[PDB]
RNA sequence: AGGGUGAAAAGAACCCCCAUCGGGGAGUGAAAUAGAACAUGAAACCGUAAGCUCUCAAGCAGUGGGAGGGGGACCAGACCCUGACCGCGUGCCUGUUGAAGAAUGAGCCGGCGACUCAUAGGCAGUGGCUUGGUUAAGGGAACCCACCGGAGCCGUAGCGA
RNA sequence: GGCCAGUGAGACGAUGGGGGAUAAGCUUCAUCGUCGAGAGGGAAACAGCCCGGAUCACCAGCUAAGGCCCCUAAAUGACCG
RNA sequence: CGGUAGGGGAGCGUUCCGUGUUAGGGAGAAACGCGUGCGUGAGCCGCGUUGGACGAAGCGGAAGCGAGAAUGUCGGCUUGA
RNA sequence: UCGGAGAGAGGCUCGGUGAAAUAGACAUGUCUGUGAAGAUGCGGACUACCUGCACCUGGACAGAAAGACCCUAUGAAGCUU
RNA sequence: UCGCCCAUUAAAGCGGUACGUGAGCUGGGUUCAGAACGUCGUGAGACAGUUCGGUCCAUAUCCGGUGUGGGCGUUAGAGC
């Protein structure tokens, strides 16, 4: 034969998982309405 | 405390006898009747038996003289065989190199035990469970109660 | 001024052994092998404390998913989480999953009034 | 509490992150109560129910049991051992103040 | 020819205990003969 | 290569096993869990006893989670021993571009076992003096040491063979 | 500029070339990435590819790269081929 | 605030000396073995058993001063059995 | 060819005495894949109660001797002109 | 090894397995020292040039195999 074959990191070049589909590349995080202001957490008033 | 007077630790030692070959024999008589043991040790086919036999009979005679309880009662409670003091001959071999052969020794110990010393106390506790006879605040339940010490 | 070592060695190797005194076989009773093994024990502890945080979460998610699928035929964890944030509702996965176990009534109640 | 949820019922204690500014015996109210429950339980639409505020008391601010952090790398003579006792706080829950809002449960 | 490692522990216990059980068997047989020694045998 | 019973040999009369050795009572002694193999007595290694626990398992032996069982003469949501079953986890060192490596080294356990000292040169930190500083040998009811010894050395002028 | 080090065997990948048979996990230079000296996640396992630079704790949360039948977290989701 | 070679800073212990023929100690020291104290760590600190007489601090000083690797070396004891 | 039978000395069993080289730790399967390119230990499968004794040597890059070949060292030593 | 040849025969297949297998065997070949021939070398010596002579270890720990037991398991225990 004369097809030298893919080995070492050259395998890892070829058969790495990757998206390569315009719609799947976009997307990102999901948007929301942020939130009304919340109270403290642990107010004291004692001793 | 649970015993202390149910025994006599005869410990015949520096016997010229490998420990493993002594443990062939002594593993059989850990917990037997003394009569039975003697019948075994004379008929057994071992060099190992003779010094063991001597110590069993010496221990039982010791127990009969010193603490004065019956040979027909007693048993072998704790038999135990430990490593002695090793001697080292240097034998030759072929082609000039030399190797050691060892004369091994042992320390044999036998703890005999009377069955019926604390039997008066144990047979009395044929009394069934929910009893708690509270006489001296707790008292003498000190005689190998065996089954549990769940006294919270 | 000759300085014998004596005391200083096994007073630390006792402490080394104190760790490994639940280990099985050679590892429990052999100085240099204990010293080799203790290190590895501590490393696997430190490594697995961070695995802990993600793995518990991953369990909880599966619990919640399992709980929520028993309601409607087509309703599923993925939708459920977005429906929580759609209504602005900051219950974390731990609470949700643990109530799903200990009080399924309450998951029924949360499921009922999130849909509307 | 410390960006960390807890189911909490009255007459009962909890361990938390060390509350910065809190005394040894000193009662406090937790105003981040995302859920309440009884016979007729009550979820929340938004966050916090509305005027529900849990009532508790600080007990003690002792440190946690030692966690041993251990950096190690293979063959590089890089053993680095370092303990860490995170400071925590013990708090005891006295009562839940009633909800008076959005009754769920069918 | 030569051993690669040592058996070390636990395995050597298992190996020795069977050998001591050989001793046990001999003890049983010798116990059995003592009763035969008592009474008859013609 | 091979030291350490005790203050004192007081080194075990007598009795039992018994041909010896050795052993158990007795006796001596503060102690004989100091008996001549004797003082403190670590580890490896060898057992004996108790709590739990393996015979459809696959495993650098741990680790996170923890079923069921057991506690410690001290009433704990606390703590300890075991550990059903799950997930993770390629012994250490040297030395390499790269080592789980089937590269090297160690059977295990305990000891011994390696950048030191003398004198000089540079530099830094610290101190003393700055009327410049400092003494060397040598002398001291020795050695240190008050107190002398200014002989020399360093700084105070360069330029040029 | 003072005092005082190690290094001077490199490796792979992208590109520009040389040598080779535009063979080599080959060799030699030039520019840059990673390893070397870098854990974590994706790649079944897999130094060198992709994501991302581990001060430490939390039985909180959002996401990158990559994924959503079961082993094994997430759609046995949708509409058109 | 990842980190090999490598450099810089801050410490812990070891025996011995000054203080000290200190207090503490045959109502139990050194040691030896255990701790549901402490510290970032080297390590520290209290315990009652075994042990049977030595000897902490603190402030300072000096080194035969810290071991797992040397086919190291001496002694003990395994494995093969 | 083409083996067969028998005698001794072993081997095997019982009692007595009792070594050795080796040994990081060993809870030490097969297949194919992976990786310092030839794995009991890494991935996926397959197979497999626990434990002796007798026999057999394919593997543990089995043991033995810091390769005696090859090359290096401004190493050593013999011999020649 | 390969090869050629004789007598056959249905046929005298070609390869992998560390050019399978030396802790299974052999030691004829090839890598030690002796000695010789041709040759190269002033010489010591040299030459996949040739010739004669020349010490092949091992008691199986583990995996793996061929046999063969023992334990336990199979839910009360057994013999068929």
């Amino acid at each position: 034969s004369s097809r030298p074959q893919k080995k070492g990191t050259a395998h890892h070049m070829k058969t790495r998982p990757k998206k390569t589909a315009r719609w799947d590349i976009k997307r990102g995080p999901a948007v929301y309405p942020p939130l009304p202001p919340l109270p403290a957490e642990w107010t004291i008033v004692s001793s | 405390e649970p015993g202390k007077c149910d025994e006599i630790t005869t410990r015949g030692y520096s016997i010229s006898m490998s420990v493993d070959k002594a443990r062939r024999v002594i593993d059989q008589i850990r917990g037997r009747s003394y009569a039975e043991t003697l019948m075994i040790l004379e008929l057994m086919p071992y060099r190992a038996c003779y010094p063991i036999f001597k110590l069993i009979y010496s221990a039982a005679a010791n127990a009969s003289h010193n603490k004065q309880f019956n040979k027909a009662n007693l048993i072998i409670s704790k038999a135990e065989v430990n490593k002695g003091i090793t001697l080292k001959k240097v034998k030759p071999r072929a082609r000039g190199r030399s190797y050691m052969i060892k004369r091994p020794t042992c320390h044999i110990t036998i703890v005999l035990r009377d069955i019926t010393h604390f039997d008066s106390y144990d047979k009395f506790l044929e009394s069934l469970t929910p009893k708690k006879l509270i006489a001296l605040l707790g008292l003498m339940s000190t005689g190998r109660r065996r089954e549990l010490l769940c006294g919270r | 001024t000759r300085v014998k070592r004596g005391y200083i060695a096994r007073r630390r190797r006792k402490k080394i052994r104190f760790f490994a005194s639940s280990f099985r076989g050679a590892h429990s009773r052999l100085t240099r092998t204990i010293a080799q093994q203790k290190i590895r024990a501590l490393v696997s502890a430190h490594r697995d404390r961070d695995r802990q945080k993600r793995d518990f979460r991953r369990l909880w998610i599966t619990r919640i998913n399992a709980a929520i699928r028993e309601r409607g035929v087509y309703y599923n964890y993925s939708k459920f989480i977005h429906d929580l944030y759609k209504r602005q509702l900051l219950l974390n996965r731990k609470i949700l999953a643990q109530i799903a176990i200990l009080n399924p009534n309450c998951i029924y109640m949360i499921y009922n009034e999130i849909i509307k | 509490i410390g960006s960390r949820q807890y189911i909490v019922i009255p007459g009962r204690w909890i361990y938390t992150q060390r509350l910065k500014g809190a005394t040894v015996n000193d009662k406090i109210v937790l105003n981040k109560v995302l859920l309440v429950g009884t016979k007729a339980s009550t979820y929340i639409g938004t966050p916090i129910v509305t005027n529900a505020a849990v009532h508790a008391v600080v007990e003690e601010q002792l440190l946690d049991d030692k966690v041993i952090v251990f950096k190690y790398k293979k063959k590089k003579n890089y053993r680095r051992n370092i303990g860490h006792r995170q400071p925590i706080t013990r708090i005891k829950i006295t009562g839940i103040t009633g909800y008076e809002d959005y009754p769920a449960s069918t | 020819a030569v051993p690669k490692k040592r058996t070390s522990i636990y395995k050597k216990r298992i190996r020795k205990n069977i050998w001591k059980k050989k001793g046990y068997w001999a003890a049983l047989k010798a116990f059995s003969l003592a009763k035969s020694l008592s009474t008859g045998n013609s």
